[PDB]
């Protein structure tokens, strides 16, 4: 990929950039699921060893702060206002707010809200002031690479992404183990209930919870599954990595080629009724232009 | 009854 920007790449130390990041070794680990109920279509499978370079992950996903701070050093304008409108859930967007017609084919919860973007997230009226810590959304693939750059980082592959997510245990079907509530306590902010009817809340949040919600993984990443979509740097498709070669078991870099980019993680729209995608090996894709409520991204780094 | 949609794009928005 060749970006553009309007901003020049500041100087930073080693140390700064690794500040809140965890520096993951090099070595193996089985990426990939074998589910036997997994969309044919998603390419979770095969199962595969894949040999990875040493690389450093953010802890959390960017946040509020932290894009805020990006905008004011850069003036940087994401594609959302660009554009003037972005995804919002049905259920968040305040009655009377204007709405556009558009439709989501067989999503009807999408709403296509002017004025909707990171600093407001649900369209004019709405805000971020007790949002801090949350988790940046309506962020686009572009706006993604551009923050990533800007702080002297990158997106990660979707094989980084999914060792670190993965934090150290093999085949797992989760970041913490194979049970989604262990000792009924919730681990992730996904649905809980009649999606996309009514959502519970029994793990605290109906939209997007702070960066450093429930407790990390084995590596110390927080928030690998659910909260919100994590863009990862890999062209998207369902079938590249079922070959069998070094392209696609060492530092594989996905596709050369492609129309939309990979996101890893689920959301807290997830629900095991309709996507089952918070599965630590489930991935998905939208293209690099858009942006929504319930996608951010997390950086990654060479050493 | 196709595959479920999690990331919602603009250009699924287009039409006519
Ligand atoms: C259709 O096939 C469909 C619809 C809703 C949830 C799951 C699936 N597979
Ligand atoms: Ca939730
Ligand atoms: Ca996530
Ligand atoms: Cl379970
Ligand atoms: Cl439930
Ligand atoms: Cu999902």
């Amino acid at each position: 990929h060749m970006p553009s920007f309007d901003f020049d790449i500041p100087r930073r130390s080693p140390q700064e950039i690794a500040k809140g990041m965890v520096a993951i070794p090099g070595g193996t680990f089985r990426m990939g699921g074998e589910d036997p109920d997994a969309f044919p279509e998603d390419g979770e499978g095969p199962v595969r060893t894949v040999r990875l370079s040493p690389f450093l992950i953010d802890r959390y996903a960017v946040s509020n702060r932290q894009f805020a701070a990006f905008v004011k050093a850069t003036g940087y304008v994401t594609d959302a206002e660009r554009y003037g409108w972005s995804f919002v859930f049905h259920a968040h967007v305040a009655p009377g707010t204007p709405v556009m017609d558009a439709v989501v084919p067989e999503a009807p919860w999408w709403v296509a809200v002017p004025g909707a973007y990171w600093k407001a997230p649900e369209g004019p009226g709405s805000s971020i002031t007790d949002r801090p810590n949350h988790p940046v959304v309506h962020v686009s693939w572009n706006d993604a690479v551009a923050y990533a750059t800007w702080a002297g980082k990158r997106l990660p592959t979707e094989a980084e992404w999914e060792m670190a997510a993965r934090g150290g245990l093999d085949q797992a079907r989760y970041p913490w183990g194979n049970e989604l509530t262990p000792r009924g306590r919730h681990r992730c902010n996904i649905w809980q209930g009649t999606f996309p009817v009514h959502d519970t809340g029994e793990d605290g949040y109906t939209g997007t919870a702070p960066v450093n919600a429930f407790a990390p993984n084995g590596y110390g990443l927080y928030n690998v599954a659910g909260n919100v979509w994590e863009w990862c740097a890999d062209w998207w498709s369902a079938d590249w990595h079922a070959t069998e070669s070094p392209a696609t078991r060492i530092d594989p870099r996905g596709p050369e080629t492609g129309t939309a980019r990979v996101t890893k993680g689920g959301s807290f729209l997830c629900h095991e009724s309709y996507c089952n995608r918070y599965r630590v090996a489930a991935r998905t894709c939208n293209t690099p232009d858009s942006s929504a409520a319930h996608t951010g991204f997390r950086c990654a780094a060479d050493p | 009854a196709t595959t479920p949609l999690c990331g919602p794009s603009r250009a699924s928005i287009l039409s006519g």
